[PDB]
Parts: C-alpha cells; structure tokens; sequence
C-alpha cells in the first residue's frame, strides 16, 4: 500500500499539494509547519535533543543568537485578536486561548504553567502587557530557549560558542512599532543591504552594517568574531555555560550582558518537560 | 573581465558582473547541481547533476522551489519581501557563488547561507540574501543554495524507499559536497567553510552538526534564530505518516 | 461502656500534664519546620467546613478587617529545623541544602511540586550563591505559611462585601537581639502596636516611641470607626483599602505611609492557584 | 483606690494602678472566666466560672497554660521573651482587663487580644502584650484571655463527645462571651469590639470569623501576620485521630 499510496500523490499536480499543506497539521496552532525533517534513524539517528548532548563537538566554533523581540511576527498568523493594521490590545480570554495555539500539543496543567508565569497579576486584564507577554511565550519557546539550550551544551562539551542579541529596528521597517525588532530583520543588515543606495537607509546604519559584516567575517575567518589584536571596543567574549555571557548587536557599542532569559528557560528546558511526562 | 568564465567538475560556466558601492563582484546564479527532481524524482533523495556539455548560463538566478506563497496582507513590503521572486517549479537545485571581483589569490574561507522560514517556504533569490555587499567589504567567497520545501523536500513515509523523508535536507547536503569539490575553482578554500542560517536555516545549520556524513563538508557554524532541538523543527516517524497520509487522502488518494 | 474512644482518653487523663508534653513534637508525620501538632480541626462543629471553602462562600458585608505582614516573615523559622541556619553565624547555606531546607519548609508535597518550588524560587543565573539561598528559603517559608495565605484571606473577604486594609510592617526594632540577616522576623511589630517603647527601661530611640504612638493610633482609630485614617485630617497620607484588583498596602516603618501595589502577587499566584492544581492532577 | 474596686457578675474584685509616662491605668489581671479545666474536664469545653464569695485578688497576672518550654538558644532574650513568665498550670483559664484611670464616663471601644504560638505556646502575661501603654494612650479598654495550648486545647478524636477537638478555641469563644457580660462594668462598650492577633492568634482571629456562634461576639477583626487558610493552622479528622492515638501510645497509653 505505501508504494500504491505514493505513485499517486506522484500524479497530483504540485499547486494541489501546497493547496491542501496546512491542512495537516494536528490541532491548530502557530509557529508550527507540516512537512519539516523526520527523526528517522538514517538523517536524524535520535531525536535532536539527544543528539545535543553525547554529541562530537570539540573542536567546533559556533556563533548564536536571537533578536529582540522573536515572537510577534508569528501572532498575526493565528493568535485571536492580532493584526500588523492595530494595536493587538487583547483581552485576557484572547490571551489564554492564544496560550492554546502558541504552545499546542500540550496538556491542561500545562498551559496553566505557562500562564502563571506569564501573566502579571497585579495587571492581569492589561491587553498591552498581556500582547507583549504571548509574544515572549511564542518567543521563547520556540526561539530563545532551545537556542540558549544548544549554546550550553554546545560549550560544556568544548565547543568555542559565541552569542548575541540582536536589538535594532530598521528605520525602514515597514510592520508596526508594537512588534519591536520582528523574526528575520538582523538579515538585512548582516547581509550588508544598507549600502545598497536603492534603499533608504541611514547613514549611521551604513557604519552598523559594515561593523555586523566584519563580525560574521571574522568568525568566518578566525572562528572569533573578535578585531583581532585591536582592543578598541569592549571584547565579545566566548559564552559559557557557568557565566552564561553574551552581546547585544546595536547601534551602540558591545554592551556585555549575562545570562540569556535564565528565568525563563529553566521552565522551557526542564521544568515543563517533567511537568509533561508526569501528566 | 576574463574572469566571468569558469569550468567546474560538470561543464562550464558563464558569470556575471555586480555592482557595488565600493566596488564590483563577481557572481555565477543558478548553478545546476542536482538532476531535476521530478516525475518519479518527486519525493526521491537527489542525484548528482550528469555534465553538460557547452556553456551554462549562470547569469541570472534559477527558478523557485514549489511553495505556499503568502497571500495574507496583498502588497504590503514586510510579507511581501520574503515571497517567492521567480516561477515556481519543481525544478528548482541550483545554487549561487559571488566571489571577490579580482579573484583572491590565495585560499579564502567560504560562507555557505541556508535559507529559512519554516521548510514551508524560501529562496536563495530574495533580495535580502544578495551576497554582493559581503563579498566586496570582506573578501570571501559566499554560496547560496536552493531546497527542497514542504511536502516537496519533506513529506515522508518512513519506511518505504519512495518517500524516505529528509531529501530538502539530503538536497542541502548535496551542495555542500558541490562546494567541496568546486569552491576552489573561485579561490575559496575546501578546508575553511563556515555554515550560516536563519529560522529553518538556521536548524538546518544544526541539524548538520548532528549528521556524521555532513560533518566533513563544513567547519564553522553560526545559527541565527533557529536551532535543531527546538519544537517545530522535527516530528517523529509516526506523525509523518499521520502527516502524510492526510495529506494523501485530503487529495484522493487510495 | 468502655468502646475505645473513651478508653484513649480516659488513660490519656491520668497521665500528669508534663507527660504529655514532653511528647508533643513526637506525633508530627514528618521532619518540618512551621508545623504545630495540636491545632483546630475540621470536624464540622467549630468549622462548618475547611477556612478555605467556608471563605470562598461566604458573605462578609459589614465587616472591616484590618490585616498584615512583617518584611521577613520565614527566617525566624528557619534556625529551628533547616539545614545549615543559626542565629550565631551567617547562615550562608549551600545548594544541597536549599534544596533539602525546601522539603522541610514544604513538608507532605510530591517531588515534582518540590521542582515546581525550585523552579519558581532559585536564580538559574546565580543558582549556588549561599546569600541568594538564604533569603531564598526565607521566602519559600514566610511566603507559604503566612503571606500568601493572608493575601488569599484578604483579597477575598475585600470581593465579598469586606472593607479591608493591608499593612507591611517593615521596621527593624534597634533594641533586636536576632541577628541582622533576619531582618524584621515574624512577630517583631508586636513591641511597636502594644507601645512598648514608652516604657522607660527598654531603651528604644526616640523616634521609635513616636512611630509606637502612631502605630497605636492607626489601631484605635480602627478598633474605633472600622478604617485606620484620621477622619479630619485628610493633608495626611491615607492609607486606602485593600481590593482584590488594585491590591494597594501601605508600609509601617519610620518613614510617612507608602503605598504600595500588589501583595507579592507574582509569588502567592504559585502558592494560592497553581500549586494546588498540581496536587490536585498528580 | 475605690477606682480599683469592681464587681463583675460572678463576684467582686480588686485591682491595681500601673503607672505610665502618660499617667495611671486600672488593671484588673487573673480573673477567672471558666472553671478549672482539670481532671475529668480535660480536653473538654470549657465550664463558667461560676460565682465566687469574697474579692478575687486581681492584681496580677495569673497561671500560663501547659505548654512546651522552647531550649534552642537557653537565656537568650530573642526566644525567651516568648517563654512562660509564671508557673505552669492546667488550671489558667483567666483573663484580663486594662482600663482609663478615670473610669470613661461613656462607654468606649474595646480591644481584644488573643497571643500567637503556633497552637502549643503563649502567654496573656508575656511583657510584650502589656496593655497600659495603648490604654494610656488611646483611652480604650483591652482584654486578653488564656487559652489551652497543645493537646491540652487542640488535641481531638474526631467524633467522641470525650476529646472533640478545637477546645482551646471554645476557651477564646467563652472569654468573649464574658466580655459581653462583664467588659461595661470597667467603660467598655460591648457593641464595638475588635479582635486582633498575632499568628495563631490571628489565625484564631480568622476562625471566629468564620464561625457563626463566635461571630455576635465581636464586629471587626485584626489579622496579623497569619491567616485561618495556612497550610499549618488547621488539620484533617483522620490526621488528628492520627496524631492523638500516637501520642496515647508513646504515653503508653492501650
Ligand atoms: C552555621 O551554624 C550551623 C549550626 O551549627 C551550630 O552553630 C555554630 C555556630 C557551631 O557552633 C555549631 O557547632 C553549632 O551546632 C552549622 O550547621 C551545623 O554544622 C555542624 C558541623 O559543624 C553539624 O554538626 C554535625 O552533625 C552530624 C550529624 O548530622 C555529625 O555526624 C557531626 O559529627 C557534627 O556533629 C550540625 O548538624 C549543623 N547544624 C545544622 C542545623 O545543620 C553551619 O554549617 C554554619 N554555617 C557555616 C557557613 O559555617
Ligand atoms: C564527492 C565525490 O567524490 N563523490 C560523491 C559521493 O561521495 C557521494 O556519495 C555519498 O557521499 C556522502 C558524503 O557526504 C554520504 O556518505 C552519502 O551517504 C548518504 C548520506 O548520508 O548523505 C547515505 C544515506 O543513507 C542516503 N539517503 C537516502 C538514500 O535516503 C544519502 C543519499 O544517497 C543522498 O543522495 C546524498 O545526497 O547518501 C554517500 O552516498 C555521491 C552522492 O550520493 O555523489 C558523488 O559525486
Ligand atoms: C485587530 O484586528 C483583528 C483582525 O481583524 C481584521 O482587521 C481589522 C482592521 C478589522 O477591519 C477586522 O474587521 C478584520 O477582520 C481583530 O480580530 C477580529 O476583530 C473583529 C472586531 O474587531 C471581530 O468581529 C472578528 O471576529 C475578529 N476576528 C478574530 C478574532 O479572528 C481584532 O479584534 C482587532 N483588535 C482591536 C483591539 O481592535
Ligand atoms: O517528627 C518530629 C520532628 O520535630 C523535631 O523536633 C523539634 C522540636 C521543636 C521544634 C520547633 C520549635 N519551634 C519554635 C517556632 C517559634 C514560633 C512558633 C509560632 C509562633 O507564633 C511564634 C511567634 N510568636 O508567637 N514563634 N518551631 N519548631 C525533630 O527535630 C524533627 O527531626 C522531627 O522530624
Ligand atoms: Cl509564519
Ligand atoms: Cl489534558
Ligand atoms: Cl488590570
Ligand atoms: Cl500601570
Ligand atoms: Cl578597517
Ligand atoms: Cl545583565
Ligand atoms: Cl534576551
Ligand atoms: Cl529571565
Ligand atoms: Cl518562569
Ligand atoms: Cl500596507
Ligand atoms: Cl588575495
Ligand atoms: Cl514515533
Ligand atoms: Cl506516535
Ligand atoms: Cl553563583
Ligand atoms: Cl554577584
Ligand atoms: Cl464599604
Ligand atoms: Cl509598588
Ligand atoms: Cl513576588
Ligand atoms: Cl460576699
Ligand atoms: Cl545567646
Ligand atoms: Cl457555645
Ligand atoms: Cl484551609
Ligand atoms: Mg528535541
Ligand atoms: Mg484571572
Ligand atoms: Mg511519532
Ligand atoms: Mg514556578
């Protein structure tokens, strides 16, 4: 029957297939895609979070990061009560039920975990804080924390890590004010689009370009994005899983903070998982 | 001038001149470096591109692999700028080299840039992947690819030798044993090639880390909000058969 | 005659009155600190039901209740059962024994719900600096047993027809003979609402016996009208009335009222709404 | 002197001056409000003290409850200001009234206090409860009452009309009945009186509140640093059970 199954979807016409992706998915949901890499056992030997940590990575320069604000872009694709055209002022019900498809696949209990430490009960009915609050849920369930997981076991198992937070909005960026620095917007800049005098960038901005290009050209080179020698500006220095050290990419200099939504991904990466296999 | 025309293991090729502010580059687009994935292809992990005789025409960028294309907010710039920028098809594996206008004379390390959104979606071509800027300020050779996506590079029947799963990701894979074997033809050093990605791409980044046969093709890696681990990037064997025979059945058939 | 019931008690009453309490300690079901043996019952005679079900349903129109907290309610208990605490050093505890200190400060809690205490109480960027830990356990303490019961009490009695006032108090008395980690430990306003700086022997400041003379006032002018203010003089800072949305107390020390907003709201969500759950689906 | 004369319903008393900074107060301290609980009435409600022939000699503070003798820190004026001042007896169901030098003329609110101890410890008598300072200043009148502690108040066989819990409560419940009565022979006004209490005391506080015998007897309430609703202030019927047949064993008790 597979090989039945498969000559015909061999015959379907391709605008069909995509007609009918999204489809699907089980349960609705955002930041969440049908067809992605199956853990098979040729590609993928285990799972990715096994991988992670019994892996071979001595030896290994890796540069990481997340921007500022990862979870807006994804809310106008499913969470009620969102659009890029208003100001996103939900309701409390909207938020609880945008919980339900920002972290699908999940038990009751659980999401009564997520919104007990997402929510601010002095201001529990805010729809400001409650926007910006589903929008780091989205953001660091699915962005900051798994990265900040890899980082950590990538260094404790002797990896050379950097990382960076990427906090400038393009003067030119066209999603409104509310969705802060969105998913995808560092690229434009580390790929040097500012000094394209097409588009209407800033001058200052230019500077900022060049200075995220000689970063990423030196790790190229050196696997330290570091000015080598040249001790002009703060040093980038290599994230550890202890210290927990990172960057933040801006206008202004390498300011050097530390530790990377701690609070937060303690939650994420350990506390939830438990939380899941015990319910 | 004379360095527009350069020959890599399969036949030659014709570039094309780039302008940039500070100066020019120069950029072989849409280098075939898979057999077309179609027909009985489809599904099917990619073969080796045969060689060709005469000169391909690697001056302009290759069609875009068959995706969803974003219809939620018609014209506006922020969706927009991320939809596909040439005919879909499904014959779609090229892939792109800019290297330093006057050719570096010596080994220069190699950026290879996976594209990102989702495994939905993507092209090597958007405006905002162009390498000309990076090439020029800092004297490296960049390569961008295309892959499979959606059910086109993903859909699998775990299994069953007709949709192993994983070929946008074996596609990938097959770019970097290109570059391997080539890069040098455009002064980029083989032993110096550093991955980098965004969103999808930047799992894919990772999901190269954790392959043993993709471990050779590669030195360095930078992943840019993305990671391997993370919720959305993996499904297990069972919900893509789950997946995939919805999807089969969604369009009638058995 | 005798059943058995009557039998218990009617040995228990020839044993001498100091028997019985040198074996108090002895019948609590695990090691704890902030567990009492014998304390009232819900037998369904004094309490109806449990305090919680009977505050849930109840109606509390034409009561003014006037209700706080010291600022360090749990490190008093501490020395009398944690790991690694005393009066006569630091305290500076290690991780492992934060970690056994939160299964005596929590006693009769399942290991995940131990996790869940952890997970909310520790810095994960800081988890192993001994100070942190101390005032870690400090709160895990004080927050369970008194802050977070009392802000469940008080924001429901002021929903269900109440007229409720919050406090903090939160001076350190110069006369204190704990040592300076504890900060203004359980019990300590005592001295100050009864007026003890008055009496001439204890040598307390002088301005500490005017913030016990208007200490004193705030609790009259309650007992009085039912609401701490001073009626007539309304140039003064008033002191509003707790509710269960705005959450507003005011903060008892030397300086005039501050008020202040939310009663540790962020904390006493865990203990009052989500710990309970878990207890409840595990 | 003819100020320190008063007679309650149940007999006549006498009193004492207490002086103060800001000038007298009339104390009246040990007057009995229940008979002895000893003997066949222990871990039973309490009884009234019924009338007395004579003055009761009510110029200073009278027995503290059975209760443990805290021995971490021994002389330490942090834990022993919360210790037994007098000697220990079952029989110490007495209580206390402060008043206005001059007798107020109207009637005027009265305080009522209850002492924490988490349930097996306290003491009316501790200096830190002294009333003359609040008397003096604010010109109120304040009570305060023992109450059984330990087993002795609270332990309970959930059920049997011969240990039927809560009876260190039922001590509190009768002291405010006795207010009601008696408080208006020394200016006090029976229809505005305010409990208030430190930890279990204010817990204590909580649970006259939420009973409905208790809740005539008092019309606002003052909760310090405790609540009736905390994890360690009430216990389950099979949990007492419990925790009174394993002390009646360690006694030796069959
Ligand atoms: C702060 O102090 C505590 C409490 O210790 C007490 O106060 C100190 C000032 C000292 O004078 C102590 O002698 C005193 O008892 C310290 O914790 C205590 O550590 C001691 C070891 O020094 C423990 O004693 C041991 O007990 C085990 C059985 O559990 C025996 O096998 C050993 O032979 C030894 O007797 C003691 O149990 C422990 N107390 C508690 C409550 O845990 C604490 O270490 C100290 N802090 C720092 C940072 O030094
Ligand atoms: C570069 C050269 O001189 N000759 C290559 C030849 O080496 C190459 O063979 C492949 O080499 C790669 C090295 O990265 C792996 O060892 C390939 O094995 C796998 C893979 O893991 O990529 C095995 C895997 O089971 C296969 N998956 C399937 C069948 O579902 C994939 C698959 O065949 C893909 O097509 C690989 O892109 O291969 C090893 O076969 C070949 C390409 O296959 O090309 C020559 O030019
Ligand atoms: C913000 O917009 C969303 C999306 O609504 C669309 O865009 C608006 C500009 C408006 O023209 C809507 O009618 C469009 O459908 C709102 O979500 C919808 O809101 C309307 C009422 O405002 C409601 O009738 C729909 O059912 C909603 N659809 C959902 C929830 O899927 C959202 O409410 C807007 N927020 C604010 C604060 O106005
Ligand atoms: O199984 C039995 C377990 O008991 C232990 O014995 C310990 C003996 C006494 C322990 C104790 C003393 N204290 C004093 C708390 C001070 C307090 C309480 C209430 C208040 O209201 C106030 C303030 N104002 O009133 N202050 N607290 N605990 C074993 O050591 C252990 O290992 C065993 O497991
Ligand atoms: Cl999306
Ligand atoms: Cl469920
Ligand atoms: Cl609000
Ligand atoms: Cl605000
Ligand atoms: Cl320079
Ligand atoms: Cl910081
Ligand atoms: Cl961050
Ligand atoms: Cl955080
Ligand atoms: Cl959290
Ligand atoms: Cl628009
Ligand atoms: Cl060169
Ligand atoms: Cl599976
Ligand atoms: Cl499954
Ligand atoms: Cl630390
Ligand atoms: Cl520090
Ligand atoms: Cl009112
Ligand atoms: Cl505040
Ligand atoms: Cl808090
Ligand atoms: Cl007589
Ligand atoms: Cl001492
Ligand atoms: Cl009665
Ligand atoms: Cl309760
Ligand atoms: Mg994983
Ligand atoms: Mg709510
Ligand atoms: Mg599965
Ligand atoms: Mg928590």
């Amino acid at each position: 029957n597979d090989t039945e199954l498969v000559a015909c979807l061999r015959t379907r016409p391709a605008q069909v297939l995509v007609n009918h992706e999204w489809h699907v998915l089980p349960q609705e949901s955002v930041f969440r895609f049908s067809f992605v890499p199956v853990v098979d056992g040729d590609f993928l030997s285990d799972t990715p979070e096994a991988l992670i940590n019994a892996g071979d990575f001595h030896g290994l320069q890796v540069l990481v990061g997340v921007v500022k604000d990862e979870g807006s872009y994804f809310l106008v694709y499913g969470a009620p009560g969102f659009s890029k055209d208003n100001e996103s002022l939900i309701s409390r019900a909207e938020f609880l039920a945008g919980v339900r498809v920002g972290v699908p696949q999940v038990s009751d209990l659980a999401a009564e975990a997520v919104v007990l430490h997402y929510t601010d009960w002095l201001h529990p009915e805010d729809p400001a804080r409650l926007r910006e609050a589903l929008s780091d849920v989205v953001g660091d369930h699915n962005v900051v924390c798994p990265v900040a997981q890899l980082a950590g076991r990538l260094a404790a198992q002797g990896a050379r890590v950097y990382a960076y937070v990427f906090e400038h909005r393009a003067s030119t960026l066209s999603w409104p004010l509310w969705m802060g620095v969105p998913h995808g917007y560092e690229i434009e800049f580390i790929f040097g689009i500012p000094l394209d005098p097409s588009r209407n960038y800033t001058a200052e901005e230019k500077i900022f370009a060049q200075r995220l290009m000689r970063y990423w050209a030196n790790f190229a080179r050196t696997g330290d994005p570091n000015e080598p020698r040249d001790p002009k500006a703060p040093q980038w220095p290599p994230y550890t899983a202890g210290a927990q050290q990172y960057v933040s990419l801006d206008l202004r200099p390498l300011e050097v903070r530390r530790g990377l939504r701690a609070q937060a991904c303690a939650f994420w990466n350990r506390f939830l998982p438990k939380l899941l296999s015990a319910t | 001038d004379a360095e527009l025309l350069v020959t890599v293991r399969g036949g030659r090729l014709r570039g094309i001149r780039l302008k940039t502010p500070g100066g020019p580059v120069s950029a072989f687009l849409g280098i075939p470096f898979a057999e077309p994935p179609m027909g009985p292809r489809r599904f099917l992990p990619p073969e080796p591109k045969q060689p060709w005789s005469g000169v391909v025409d690697a001056t302009t960028f290759q069609s875009v692999c068959y995706q969803y294309v974003d219809t939620l907010y018609p014209g506006f710039e922020g969706t927009e700028m991320w939809n596909p920028n040439r005919e879909l098809s499904e014959d779609c594996l090229y892939l792109n080299v800019w290297t330093p206008y006057p050719r570096p004379t010596s080994p220069t390390p190699v950026l290879v840039w996976i594209y990102g959104g989702g495994f939905y979606s993507g092209a090597s071509s958007l405006d905002v992947y162009d390498g000309r800027f990076l090439v020029q300020a800092e004297r490296t050779v960049l390569v961008s690819m295309n892959y499979r996506v959606g059910a086109f590079g993903f859909l699998a029947l775990p299994g069953s030798r007709e949709a192993p799963g994983n070929v946008g990701l074996l596609d990938q894979r097959l770019a970097l044993q290109w570059v391997q074997e080539n890069v040098a033809a455009f002064g980029g050093d083989p032993t110096s090639v550093t991955l980098f990605g965004e969103s999808a791409g930047a799992a894919s980044v990772g999901m190269h880390l954790l392959s043993p046969p993709s471990r050779g093709l590669f030195h360095r890696a930078v992943l840019q909000s993305g990671a391997p681990n993370g919720p959305w990037a993996t499904v297990g064997m069972g919900e893509a058969r789950r997946r995939a025979t919805q999807l089969a059945h969604l369009v009638g058939c058995p």
